[PDB]
């Protein structure tokens, strides 16, 4: 049998594509196929219990609710503090899926989000480098695309966050606009409003996306390639996504009012001025037209990308996070293998044939890695233009060595260079398989050691059903949406940190002595209190790691005047649990937290009895009593306790 | 008292009909709140009880609509709509002199 | 000092436009005065419903942008910067955008 | 279940596939009529 | 604070005089109507474009958004369809 | 610039940036270690100049070798030309790819 | 309370999953509990549970034992 030439081309287009949308999905759920499905590393589970309010209450229940289970001093409107794309998506697709009784429960759903819009993301990404050239490149990209690092570590089966689906909104909204430049219709535009106003709603790097359109059209000015189209395109994408955009309830008035939408305008009234100038300059003659011729600032967690100085020298809140270090280049490397060798190619190949939406791409490019290199959160903005330059680059190099040869229609070189590029293409494929198994999908709930023990999760559990209906507990806000989603109660502080001085209240109470915590907790109305210790199973990040960075934002807001974070040290400037450590720190509330009746416990083979394994030490105090605080739990590895708080004496006594 | 974290509101409780009951308005502060009676009296028995409400701040259905000081701003849009319309009435349906 | 170029320029305006594009023009002019005078009573008794502020004003630039741009579509002089672009198909898009445009601004009012 | 050394191999196998597919393509582009 | 009625009243006067200097400069230029003949894919389109305005004018009022978006949903196909025939037979007329 | 000047300053800029110039700036590294053992996210100033020059070495091996392609040159200089492309790139993949295994090691 | 739900299908097996609420009745605990002295001390905890062993009808094929908050990797 013969086919023709078009049935094959599209045959192999087909069954390409139905490939690559299988393997990302295959490739993002490892962490499913190990442990039992559940959402991690508890920023998700805040995210979990909103999708499964709208679930079950309804969207004018949920567009304005109140939460009186977190932030339990102040109130937290749930309603309007976040952008709510993820969870209309969850919820619209749950609904869909109930519809034709398919029955799935919401966690399956938020589990299986991230691969699906992974999957999603591959066809998207094809179009969009299809646009640019041959086809060929596009299905090398969304090829490359679908099993690159970094993408994969940020979007995992099970984890249910927001810059999954987010990825996806920002490439729909980039193809759109590349269509509307080379097309140059309102209906294009159009689309691209309504893609933006998406992305808005699904993320907050919305603001990143409306500060490259109008740089783009800017630098277009510059290069003189200035046309009707443009013109065109930009103003109805603009006003519209103004608009759109506004009325999100989180935004507000942010784009008219604050400085991260003022690029845009300013792009806006200079393409008006320009537009009418040159109308003007056709209908007069030459001689004639040469006669002729309250604001908010940057708000911060954008500024700190532009000067990578100001966060860690001053808020002590925004740097204490692990991942707001610039990047290395081995970090660098492991994301991306192949694809680093490939950005000059791609870029090679834009630079010398110079087209309307070639210099946005360029323009991405550019900026994209510039924040790459400024942090290392914001490397996953860099994988989805990587691939398609890195694609283009390496589809070009196909194309220019698959001519030579003598059986289509010296020459052995073009087959050397295939050889060496199919070489290329498999070990990256590897590369990517490796670190997607070994390194990127754990658990953060469960501590992998095959032996597994869920101290977390039993703990939440008991808290959940041994104490009162109205039991408050107070913690770190690293663990906030955690205990609310799995303890179930009332919390003090959260992972949100949008009040600055209840975090340095417990932050206060943390570090200070049991008679001045005493007064702040009764203050506060606290019952039990959970402090994660982890110093038998040698757990670094543990709650006594994090012992620093609680004084250091504790002791900063007006009444932290006593606190002075140098007075827990050494005095050659050490910082030991051992006999040698300071007299304020072994007497700290913290320091007779989680070292309750530990003195006596061996932990190692040829060590003395009171051993920390994570510190490596021997604890000053050995035995004392708490006169503020009865034991309510301890986990059964003891790496998390729980302490009642107590009463004031009966007879009225002291009880320091 | 009418306390969050330190009192917002103090009253009397006006002895009608053997119970205790004062009226008042709910400040503009949300979150929760506590009712809260203290009688400490010397020789008297001392009495606390406290009760926890919660206060919502507002609903996008409660706002107030149809300010007179905004009649420019409602009329203005929609002439731009009336407007429209008789342009795609006469923009299509035209004849040329 | 600066008049003869304007009458000039008003003068040559009339003869190199047909009909449809001076009717466009009225339209233009009559959006451009609601909004001048919307933001000048803005400008002058302050704004207390902000957000019914800008809903009604970014109505008026909406519109005012639309009818710019099917202007640019729509004259022939621009036939070779489309290239499929019908007229009729770029009305089509101006009463999609249109129907968005004011859907969005009903939603934001007050 | 399925064990893991099972979906590494699986999806080896499908990526090498799909660029070596992909790498063909490029050379019934190239030869078109 | 607030400014008074009779300010407000007088603005909204304002704003809707430029309709009429708009209808002033169309019948100066000499706007007609007369190409419009009556034909029935016309006559729906007009008729299901201005049930949409007013139906936006409703959903202000009464409607949320959920009822007015499936109700926009029904009347702009129909729109739709009505708009595609009468602009097939616009083009066929043009040339 | 013409298109090439602008590339150049391109090039220039990627080198610099993947040698993890921030992170020196940001957190101030020692010159020479006493590549770090264990810590991934680690750079010595002089692992990253060196690294680097591997990257922007192979993508000008690329260009050098896809430009050798074009048509009515000399044989004798095309044949050294293509030799040196050949060999940057796979010197460049190579040598990377034993760089990364040595700096983490239990690579695949 | 203790739920029993038992679904029939005609084309394979038919699976029964029961909820169980349990409490230990008598004796409620007073002060606090202190997992150093029940662990290095014997003694310690007599009227306390620590496991309990259910009898399955010996064709039973996937069991899960899970929670309301997800696994329990405590069975044998
Ligand atoms: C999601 O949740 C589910 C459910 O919770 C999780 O599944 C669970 O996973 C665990 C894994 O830890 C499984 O555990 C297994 O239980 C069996 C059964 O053991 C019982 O019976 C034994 C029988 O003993 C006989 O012989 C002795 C004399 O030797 C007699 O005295 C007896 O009377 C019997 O005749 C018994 O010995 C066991 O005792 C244990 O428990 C008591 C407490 O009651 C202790 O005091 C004892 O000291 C002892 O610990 C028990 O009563 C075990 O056989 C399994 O052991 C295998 O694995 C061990 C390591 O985990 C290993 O040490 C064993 O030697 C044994 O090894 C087998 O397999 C290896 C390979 O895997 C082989 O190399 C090896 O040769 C051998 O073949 C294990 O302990 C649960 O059954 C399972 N639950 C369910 C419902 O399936 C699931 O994991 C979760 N998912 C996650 C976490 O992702
Ligand atoms: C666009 C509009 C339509 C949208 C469609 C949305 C598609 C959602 C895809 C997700 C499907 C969910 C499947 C699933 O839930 O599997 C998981 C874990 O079990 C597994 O091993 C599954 C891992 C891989 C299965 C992936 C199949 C998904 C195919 C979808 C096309 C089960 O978790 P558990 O909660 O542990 O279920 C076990 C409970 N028993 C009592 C039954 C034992
Ligand atoms: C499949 C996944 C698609 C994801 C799309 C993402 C959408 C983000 C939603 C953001 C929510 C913003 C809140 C909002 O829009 O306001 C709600 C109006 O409530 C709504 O109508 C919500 C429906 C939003 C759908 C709008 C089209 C979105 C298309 C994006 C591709 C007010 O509803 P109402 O209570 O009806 O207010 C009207 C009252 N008046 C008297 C003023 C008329
Ligand atoms: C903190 C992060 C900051 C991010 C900065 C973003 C950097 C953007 C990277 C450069 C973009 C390249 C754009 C580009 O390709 O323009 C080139 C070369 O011509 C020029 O572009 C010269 C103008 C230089 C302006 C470059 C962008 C400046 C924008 C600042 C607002 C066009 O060359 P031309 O010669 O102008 O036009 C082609 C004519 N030929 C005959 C040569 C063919
Ligand atoms: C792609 C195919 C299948 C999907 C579909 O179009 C064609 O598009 C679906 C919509 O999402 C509709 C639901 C929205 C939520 C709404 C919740 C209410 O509660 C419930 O009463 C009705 C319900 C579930 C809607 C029913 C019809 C659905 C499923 C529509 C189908 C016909
Ligand atoms: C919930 C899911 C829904 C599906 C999806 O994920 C999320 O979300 C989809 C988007 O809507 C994408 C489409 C946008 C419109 C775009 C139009 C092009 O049509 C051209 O057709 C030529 C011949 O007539 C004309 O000449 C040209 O002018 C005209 O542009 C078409 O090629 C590509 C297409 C359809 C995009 C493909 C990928 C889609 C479907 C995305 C999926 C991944
Ligand atoms: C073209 C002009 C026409 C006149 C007007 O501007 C645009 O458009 C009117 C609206 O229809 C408004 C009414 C809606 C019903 C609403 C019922 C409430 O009950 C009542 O309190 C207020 C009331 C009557 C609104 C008052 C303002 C009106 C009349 C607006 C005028 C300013
Ligand atoms: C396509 C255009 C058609 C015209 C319009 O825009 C869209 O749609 C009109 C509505 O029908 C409005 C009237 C509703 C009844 C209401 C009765 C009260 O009694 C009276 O006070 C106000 C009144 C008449 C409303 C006034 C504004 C109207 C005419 C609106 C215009 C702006
Ligand atoms: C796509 C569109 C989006 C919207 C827009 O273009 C692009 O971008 C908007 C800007 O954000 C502009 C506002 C800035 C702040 C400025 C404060 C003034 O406050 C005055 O308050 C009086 C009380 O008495 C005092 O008397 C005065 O002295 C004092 O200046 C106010 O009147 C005007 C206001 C709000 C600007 C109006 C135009 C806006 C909305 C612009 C639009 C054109
Ligand atoms: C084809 C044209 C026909 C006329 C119109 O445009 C499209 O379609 C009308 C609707 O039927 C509207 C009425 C619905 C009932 C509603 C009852 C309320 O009680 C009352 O307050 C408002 C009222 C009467 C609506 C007013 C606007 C109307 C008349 C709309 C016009 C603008
Ligand atoms: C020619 C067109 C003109 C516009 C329209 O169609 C015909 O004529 C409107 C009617 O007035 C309808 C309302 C009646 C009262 C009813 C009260 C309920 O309470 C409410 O739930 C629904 C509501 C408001 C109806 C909704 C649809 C309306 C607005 C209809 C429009 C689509
Ligand atoms: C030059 C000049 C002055 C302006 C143009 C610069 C350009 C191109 C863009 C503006 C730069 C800027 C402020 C932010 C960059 C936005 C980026 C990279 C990512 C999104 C920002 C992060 C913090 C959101 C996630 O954080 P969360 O979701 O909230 O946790
Ligand atoms: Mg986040």
């Amino acid at each position: 049998l013969r086919l023709s030439y078009e049935k094959q081309d599209t045959l192999l287009k087909l069954l390409i594509l139905s490939m690559a949308a299988v393997l990302s999905f295959s490739t993002r759920l490892f962490a499913v196929l190990r442990f039992e499905s559940v959402i991690h590393e508890f920023d998700p589970y805040f995210n979990y219990r909103t999708t499964r309010f709208l679930a079950e209450e309804g969207f004018y229940k949920f567009h304005n609710w109140f939460d009186d289970r977190a932030w339990y001093p102040l109130g937290r409107i749930i309603g309007g503090t976040i952008y709510p794309g993820l969870m209309i998506t969850s919820a619209a697709i749950y609904h869909v899926l109930h519809f034709f009784h398919i029955t799935i429960d919401i966690r399956n759903v938020c589990v299986f989000l991230a691969p699906l819009f992974s999957s999603f993301t591959t066809i998207v990404t094809y179009h969009l480098t299809k646009e640019l050239k041959d086809a060929g490149a596009g299905l090398l990209a969304a090829a490359m695309i679908a099993v690159v690092p970094g993408y994969i570590s940020r979007s995992v089966a099970g984890s249910y966050d927001n810059e999954g689906i987010a990825i996806f909104c920002m490439l729909l909204t980039y193809y759109m606009w590349i269509k509307a430049v080379k097309t140059g219709s309102i209906c294009w535009a159009a689309k691209c409003a309504l893609a933006y106003f998406y992305m808005v709603s699904s993320w907050g790097g919305y603001v990143f996306l409306i500060n490259l359109i109008p740089l783009h059209v800017l630098v277009l000015m510059l290069t003189g390639r200035f046309s009707h189209r443009i013109y065109v395109a930009y103003c109805t994408v603009y006003c519209l996504g103004t608009i759109l955009s506004m009325q999100i309830s989180f935004v507000g008035f942010q784009p008219v009012l604050s400085s991260e939408h003022m690029a845009a305008f300013g792009v806006f009234g200079l393409c008006q001025i320009h537009a009418f100038v040159d109308y003007l300059r056709s209908k007069l003659n030459p001689q004639q037209f040469e006669v002729l011729f309250k604001i908010s600032p940057w708000t911060g967690r954008f500024y700190s990308l532009l000067d990578p100085s100001y966060a860690k020298n001053n808020i002590p809140i925004i740097a204490s996070v692990s991942e707001h270090q610039p990047t290395t280049w081995s970090s660098y490397y492991f994301d991306l293998q192949l694809l680093v060798f490939m950005f000059p190619v791609g870029l090679y190949y834009c630079f010398s044939n110079l087209s309307d939406a070639r210099i946005f791409i360029i323009m991405y490019g550019v900026t994209s890695m510039y924040f790459s290199a400024v942090m290392v959160r914001l490397m996953l903005v860099l994988a989805p233009v990587m691939c398609i330059l890195s694609g283009i680059g390496v589809s070009q190099v196909l194309s220019t060595y698959m001519k030579n040869l003598d059986i289509s229609r010296k020459n052995e070189v073009a087959s050397g260079m295939i050889l060496v590029m199919a070489f290329f293409l498999i070990t990256y494929t590897f590369h990517s398989t490796w670190v997607t198994s070994e390194a990127y999908s754990s658990p953060s709930i469960v501590l992998s050691a095959r032996i597994i023990f869920d101290d977390f999760r039993e703990a939440y559990y008991w808290l959940r059903h041994n104490t009162p209906e109205d039991a408050k507990v107070m913690s770190w806000w690293d663990y906030g949406y955690q205990i609310t989603a799995m303890a179930n109660r009332t919390i003090l502080v959260d992972n949100n940190t949008w009040n600055n001085t209840h975090i340095s209240r417990v932050g206060q109470a943390m570090a200070s002595t049991e008679e001045k915590a005493y007064e702040i907790m009764r203050e506060l109305d606290v019952s039990y209190v959970l402090v994660i210790f982890g110093g038998l199973t040698g757990y670094s990040s543990d709650d006594i790691n994090k012992f620093l960075w609680m004084v250091r934002i504790g002791g900063s807001t007006d009444t932290g005047k006593h606190i002075k974070e140098n007075d827990y040290y050494t005095p050659t400037g050490e910082f030991r649990v051992d006999r040698e450590g300071s007299p304020v720190l072994l007497n700290c509330l913290m320091y007779k937290m989680c070292y309750y009746r530990f003195g006596q416990v061996y932990t190692e083979a040829k060590r003395p009895p009171g051993f920390d394994r994570v510190r490596n030490a021997e604890i000053g105090n050995k035995d004392f009593e708490l006169d503020v605080l009865e034991e309510a739990y301890t986990t059964e590895h003891w790496l998390v306790r729980i302490y009642k708080v107590k009463d004031l004496d009966n007879r009225g006594l002291s009880r320091t | 008292e009418f306390v969050r974290i330190d009192p917002f509101v103090r009253t009397f409780l006006k002895k009608k009909g053997g119970k205790y009951s004062v009226q008042f308005k709910l400040p503009d502060v949300y979150g929760v709140f506590q009712f809260k009676v203290d009688y400490n009296r010397l020789g008297y028995t001392h009495l606390y009880s406290s009760t926890q409400v919660s206060v919502r701040p507002l609903q996008h259905t409660q706002y107030e609509r149809f300010i007179p000081s905004a009649y420019p701003y409602y009329a203005s849009a929609f002439s731009m709509m009336l407007g429209l319309f008789i342009f795609s009435i006469v923009f299509l349906h035209m004849k040329e002199k | 000092s600066v008049v003869s170029v304007i009458s000039r320029f008003l003068e040559e305006y009339l003869s190199s436009t047909p009909q449809r594009l001076k009717l466009l023009d009225a339209y233009l002019l009559y959006i451009l005065l609601t909004g001048a005078l919307q933001f000048g009573y803005c400008l002058l008794v302050g704004t207390f419903p902000f957000n019914s502020f800008l809903s009604g004003f970014i109505s008026c630039v909406g519109s005012f942008i639309l009818a710019v741009c099917l202007r640019i579509q729509i004259n022939p002089q621009n036939k070779a910067d489309f290239q499929g672009i019908s007229p009729e198909r770029a009305f089509a898009d101006f009463l999609f955008a249109s129907t968005i445009l004011h859907l969005v601004v009903m939603n934001f009012v007050g | 279940m399925i064990t893991d050394v099972q979906l590494a191999i699986f999806a080896n196998m499908l990526g090498v596939s799909l660029f070596l597919l992909v790498v063909l393509y490029h050379y019934v582009a190239v030869n078109n009529p | 604070k607030r400014p008074p009625t009779v300010v407000s009243n007088t603005f909204t006067a304002l704003i809707l005089s430029p309709l009429l200097l708009l209808f002033a400069l169309w019948i100066r230029i000499g706007a007609n109507v007369s190409n419009f003949t009556f034909a029935p894919s016309t006559i729906i389109f007009h008729l299901g474009h201005a049930a949409m305005l007013g139906l936006m004018y409703v959903y202000w009022t009464q409607l949320n958004m959920f009822q007015t978006l499936k109700y926009l949903a029904i009347l702009g196909s129909v729109t739709f369809l009505a708009g595609n025939r009468m602009l097939a037979q616009q083009a066929v007329k043009r040339t | 610039p013409s298109a090439m000047t602008v590339y150049a300053l391109v090039v220039v800029s990627y080198f610099l940036i993947t040698g993890g110039i921030i992170y020196d700036v940001i957190v101030e590294p020692p010159s020479v270690g006493s590549f770090l053992a264990y810590r991934v996210n680690g750079q010595y100033i002089m692992e990253g100049l060196a690294s680097s020059f591997l990257f922007t070495m192979g993508g000008l091996g690329f260009i050098i070798l896809d430009r050798s392609n074009a048509p009515n040159i000399p044989k004798l200089n095309r044949f050294l030309l293509l030799f040196i492309g050949f060999v940057c790139v796979l010197l460049s993949f190579f040598m990377a790819r034993v760089f990364m295994r040595m700096k983490l090691p239990g690579y695949l | 309370s203790m739920t029993r739900v038992i679904e029939v299908s005609h084309w394979g097996n038919i699976a029964v999953e029961e909820n169980v609420d349990l409490k230990h009745t008598g004796a409620v605990l007073k002060g606090p509990f202190s997992r150093y002295d029940y662990q290095r001390q014997p003694d310690s905890g007599i009227s306390s549970i620590r496991s309990f062993k259910t009898i399955l009808p010996a064709a039973a094929q996937d069991v899960y034992y899970r929670d309301e908050i997800g696994n329990v990797s405590t069975s044998h």
